[PDB]
């Protein structure tokens, strides 16, 4: 059976299992089990990642040491590897007449002690044809006798699932809860660790690298657990010395490159921006101004807070930032929040939260339909974040959606954190949430009963309160009221549109020129300021795109060709020179 | 629907 079973204490001498530190309450509950008279069994059940194999291995590691009871040396510990006692076992009685053979050494030594890993795989293993003689049945009589002893370690789902539904076998183990350890207690296992990081990488790590491996892991990977979730950072981060040059930086590995392999592993951006980052930072401000204008608030609210996030100053648990745009139509709320994307080269999460007007439809969100028996059980926000944590997440027309979507992001603006029904966590602390509502659009339109006009952007305001709850807009970081385009900036935005109809026509291979009169007259042809920016196109497109639309298709502009606009004043109208090839 | 299956040689 030497093929079946593994010699831990063996091991241990001679290469080595990963030494534990630490953890001395625990291995003094597991001796006391073991030194029980009967059901001498324990079965440390605790999370992934929490060291359940290696207090068993290390178990063995202390014992060769000598770092243990008298009662406990002399004693040699074995894992069990279940795939080799199941390997040839396909006549009759070769699993059974193996696996007893197996028991009789150990109960003839009785200082021996089994090490089942996964333990949870013997309750179903080679029992038989359609038979209830299962590996835990010929295993149950010896365990309550005391005969043998036997370390189990399994994860909390399968202890409960699998492991707990055999009543019999659970009476036997005696469950030994595992739990994470703390931050203090962890760096003082890396560093016993470390020695063997280093010499396998021949790369040396700081003091101070070690402590913010630990503290960086937890602030943000929070699918992981503690004692693996920083020993990835360590393991990564040597790895990636050895792939750089022999003389660049191979010999150590200092607290700079610890935040790289974070940034890499959580998909976030990383600590201490780069140059290249500074100026685009620096520019962002200007760049969204030549595309949106007349909503300098709206843009610096959202370029502050991205920089404040970046310097390290942002919210502790809280998203980069969470604004309502409420303002007239064709004001750039949404056109801002799609350029903010592009600016920084980051995915748009756009959710029309028209489409979710119904209670129904907000389960899938963070959920599936209900009975739903397939394998996508996952919610569209939560995946969608999941899948790109550093985003621009759009909710337009939130206030059209049922009530409920407010109370569904209570959380991602005061903690950060959406949990699906299946119980993963989001994490929102990088994704820069912006919503659009037009709210108090036909308060805007309307005009007062008076003498006096009056300004209804207030009324807005009070609309705004009556449809969102008060808890969902202390949260918001700011309410960025949009204002009316005024006529300067209408002109600015004919420069826009012209330009993008110049992208399109040059692919036809014609171009066009624009007298800075015309651009003039159709500012005060398509300016009205209820109804924003959205008529100038229309001006635009009736006047421009519809004459060049026939040349281009009927002739004159077939092949290209430049072309010219220019006002006449005696006609008031526009003039063109198709002027082919 | 997956089931082991345990044989017996003749002799
Ligand atoms: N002293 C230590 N304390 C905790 N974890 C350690 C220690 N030394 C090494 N480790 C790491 O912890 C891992 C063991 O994590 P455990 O929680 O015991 O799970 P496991 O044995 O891998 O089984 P699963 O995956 O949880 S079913 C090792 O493979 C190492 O990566
Ligand atoms: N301030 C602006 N600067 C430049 N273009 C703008 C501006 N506002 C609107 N536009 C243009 O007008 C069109 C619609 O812009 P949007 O941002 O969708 O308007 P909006 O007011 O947010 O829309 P709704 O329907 O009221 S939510 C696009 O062609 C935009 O480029
Ligand atoms: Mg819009």
């Amino acid at each position: 059976t030497e093929n079946f079973t593994t010699n831990l204490n063996q091991l241990a001498r001679v290469g080595g299992i990963d030494p534990l530190i630490g953890r001395e309450k625990e291995l003094e509950r597991a001796i006391q089990v073991l030194c029980r008279r009967r059901k001498n069994n324990p079965l440390l059940v605790g999370e992934s990642g929490v060291g359940k194999t290696a207090i068993a291995e290390g178990l063995a590691w202390r014992i060769v040491q000598g770092d243990v009871p008298e009662v406990m040396a002399d004693c040699t510990i074995y894992s069990l590897d279940i795939g080799s006692l199941l390997a040839g076992t396909k006549y009759r009685g070769d699993f059974e007449k193996r696996f007893k053979a197996l028991l009789k050494q150990l109960e003839q030594d009785t200082n021996s002690i089994l090490f089942i890993d996964e333990i949870h795989t013997i309750i179903g293993a080679g029992a038989a044809s359609g038979g209830q003689v299962d590996a835990a049945n010929l295993i149950k009589p010896l365990l309550s006798s005391g005969k043998i002893r036997v370390i189990g370690s399994t994860t909390y789902q399968e202890f409960s699932n699998i492991f707990e539904k055999d009543r019999a076998l659970a009476r036997r183990f005696q469950k030994i809860d595992i739990t994470e350890p703390s931050i203090e207690e962890t760096v003082q296992i890396i560093n016993g660790l470390k020695p063997k990081y280093e010499a396998h990488h021949d790369v040396r790590y700081t003091a101070k690298a070690v402590r913010a491996a630990v503290e960086l892991a937890v602030k943000y990977i929070n699918d992981r657990h503690l004692p693996d979730k920083a020993i990835d950072v360590i393991d990564e981060a040597g790895a990636r010395a050895r792939l750089m040059p022999v003389s660049k930086r191979k010999k150590t590995v200092n607290v700079a490159d610890i935040e790289s392999v974070v940034a890499r592993i959580a998909r976030i951006p990383e600590k201490s921006v780069s140059q290249s980052d500074r100026d685009t930072l620096k520019n962002l401000g200007d760049r969204l101004k030549m595309l949106v204008f007349g909503q300098d608030k709206a843009i610096e609210a959202l370029t502050e807070a991205i920089k404040m996030a970046r310097a390290g100053l942002g919210h502790e648990h809280k998203p980069v930032g969470s604004f309502l745009f409420a303002g007239p139509t064709g004001v750039g709320k949404t056109e801002v929040t799609v350029q903010l994307s592009k600016a920084l080269g980051i995915e748009l999460l756009r959710f029309d939260m028209s489409e979710y007007m119904e209670r129904h439809t907000v389960s899938r969100l963070i959920g599936a339909p209900p009975g739903y028996v397939g394998f996508d059980q996952g919610g569209l926000l939560t995946d969608a974040v999941i899948k790109h944590p550093h985003a621009v997440l759009l909710l337009d027309e939130i206030e059209k959606a049922h009530p409920d979507v407010f109370n569904i992001l209570l959380q991602v603006m005061d903690n950060g954190t959406l949990t699906d029904n299946n119980g993963r966590k989001a994490d929102f602390r990088n994704v820069v949430l912006v919503m659009t509502t037009n709210a108090g659009v036909r308060e805007t339109e309307r005009k007062s009963i008076g003498l006096i006009h009056q300004d209804n952007s207030t009324d807005a305001m009070e609309e705004i309160k009556k449809i969102f709850t008060p808890e969902f807009r202390n949260r918001l970081d700011n309410i960025i009221w949009f204002d009316h385009l005024s006529t300067d900036v209408i002109h600015q935005v004919v420069d826009k549109f012209i330009v993008e109809l110049q992208v399109q026509l040059d692919q036809k291979g014609v171009s066009l020129e624009v007298s800075q009169e015309a651009r003039n007259w159709l500012a005060e042809k398509g300016y009205d300021r209820a109804m924003g920016a959205r008529p100038m196109a229309r001006v635009i497109q009736d006047n421009l795109k519809k004459p060049l639309a026939n040349e281009l298709l009927f002739g004159s502009l077939v092949d290209g060709g430049q072309v010219t606009v220019a006002l006449d004043k005696e006609k008031n109208e526009l003039t063109y020179g198709f002027q082919s090839a | 629907e997956k089931v082991r299956d345990a044989l017996k040689p003749p002799s």
